[PDB]
């Protein structure tokens, strides 16, 4: 079960998320950090 | 009865891609000696810049199952969907493979694609898997049948990468549509007959001159123009030309008598033309039209009714054989006959003229596969080392 | 096994260890006592 869906997460590469989708993305730690400064910015985090 | 792609044939690999909302077909190409990395040149664009398929075609060498190339890496059949193939780059030698390096122009993952010496390891190997719903698992591969390949080893598909500036070709887990067009088949070849992409001699009625280039004296300029020579010149690598058809598919079938085709000096990379002077110049690829640059080998000097037959897909009949069949050739669009101007190491101008001389026979002399590529790699080698030099002195 | 390494290797492809170390070290905020002698705590719902 885990070969499986490596093989199917890895066909379909946006399940991965935009920074680890890789056409351009930030990276894990970047897209971390990123979500960090979301974290403390209201506006970003709630619906406000 | 339709045919099945089969090993011990030469094909190549071509993808689509559509740039400006037009389709250009490509054929995957490799350099043997310098640039491993694989390319893309056109092939859509024929009529205005010759296609080199001498480093597309490929040839299958096995079609292992699954399970046994899974046993014997432990350790003339018919393709079927689900075997994994062995392509040998026919130029080099060499197989296709996945590097397992990675220039990480789009993303991390996907691997470049190249050329390996050694077959041992899952690289080489690449998985046949049916790119149509018309086909399953265990059909018989067709010509006219779309493709998409698997590696093995990376489990990556062979993808043309739009992404980046260029045309790329990249393992990637995106899958991308090959197309594969049968070049010539090995059992069907006839031997001492004239087929497509093979590097000849033109061989004068008497044997003794040859039509080649001046020597070289570090000029192309002056390398452009063509004559006869006769000596050692016949034994050297200035009078090897290749005789490329002006079809894609099939184009290593038996050359027939009135069949348009394109010459070109193996050592030099310059195509066989004709300017408006009447007077045979070597010119450029990027310019070589079909209109300035294609023959025809016919039977008879007399102006016999050539007519038009319908190419046909297959080897077909061997009408020229090399050394016993003697040939005319001419323009395809003037019909002056190639001639020597009448005036006597001979050194003796070749002109197009349009009745021609009576002694103007010249037969055909096959080139060892080691001569050829000999000389493929001293113009490989001549441009890279005159970029090299260029660079320095600026 | 061929296929255990090689699924390893796509993992390893898929995240660099430079990324992992980086995440790792990312630090917390931890709840100070404040000027009235209360402890603010920082909502781990809304942090990392």
């Amino acid at each position: 079960n885990a070969n499986v869906v490596v093989r199917l997460l890895i066909r379909r590469p946006e399940c991965f998320g935009p920074a680890l989708r890789g056409e351009g993305g930030n990276g894990l730690l970047a897209a971390m950090e990123e979500a960090i400064k979301i974290a403390e910015d209201p506006s970003r985090d709630g619906p406000s | 009865e339709i045919q099945f792609l089969r090993t011990d044939d030469e094909v190549v690999l071509q993808c689509t891609a559509t740039i400006h909302k037009e389709q250009q077909k490509l054929c995957l190409a490799a350099e043997g000696f310098g640039n491993r990395l694989c390319f893309l040149e056109s092939t859509s664009n024929s009529k205005n810049v010759p296609p080199d398929l001498s480093i597309c075609t490929f040839v299958l060498e096995q079609s292992l199952s699954v399970r046994a190339l899974q046993e014997m890496l432990a350790n003339h059949r018919t393709l079927l969907y689900g075997h994994a193939i062995l392509l040998r780059h026919s130029y080099s030698g060499m197989y296709l493979c996945c590097l397992s390096t990675s220039r990480s122009s789009t993303d991390k993952l996907a691997f470049d694609v190249g050329l390996q010496e050694d077959t041992t390891g899952e690289a080489c190997w690449w998985t046949i898997h049916p790119a149509s719903k018309q086909r399953s698992e265990g059909e018989k591969v067709r010509v006219g049948d779309d493709l998409i390949l698997v590696s093995v080893s990376s489990e990556r598909y062979l993808h043309l990468s739009y992404g980046n500036g260029s045309l790329h070709v990249d393992a990637a887990f995106q899958q991308t549509l090959w197309s594969v067009a049968p070049i010539s088949s090995g059992s069907e070849a006839a031997q001492g007959y004239l087929i497509g992409g093979d590097v000849l001699r033109l061989l004068h009625g008497h044997m003794d001159e040859c039509l080649t280039v001046p020597s070289g004296e570090h000029g192309e300029e002056q390398r452009r123009t063509v004559h006869y020579e006769g000596g050692a010149v016949s034994v050297h690598a200035r009078s090897l030309w290749r005789l490329e058809t002006l079809r894609v598919a099939w184009s290593g079938s038996h050359i027939r008598w009135g069949q348009p085709f394109r010459l070109r000096h193996v050592t030099t990379g310059k195509y066989l033309s004709l300017m408006e002077d009447k007077n045979l110049l070597l010119m450029d690829k990027e310019k070589a039209d079909v209109k300035s640059t294609a023959f025809t080998f016919r039977s008879s000097k007399e102006k016999l009714d050539v007519g038009v037959r319908k190419e046909v897909d297959g080897m077909g009949t061997s009408e020229i054989k090399y050394g016993d069949s003697v040939c005319y050739i001419q323009h395809v669009d003037t019909g002056l006959w190639l001639t020597y101007q009448s005036v006597d190491s001979i050194q003796r101008k070749a002109i197009m003229h349009h009745e021609g001389h009576m002694d103007d026979g010249i037969s055909l002399s096959r080139s060892q596969h080691e001569e050829s590529r000999t000389a493929r790699v001293i113009r490989s080698t001549v441009f890279l080392f005159n970029r090299f030099i260029r660079g320095l002195d600026a | 096994k061929g296929e255990a390494i090689r699924i390893r290797s796509i993992l390893r492809s898929l995240i660099p260890l430079g990324d992992l170390v980086g995440v790792i070290s990312i630090a917390f905020q931890m709840p100070t006592i404040a000027k009235d002698g209360n402890v603010v705590e920082p909502d781990m719902s809304a942090g990392f």
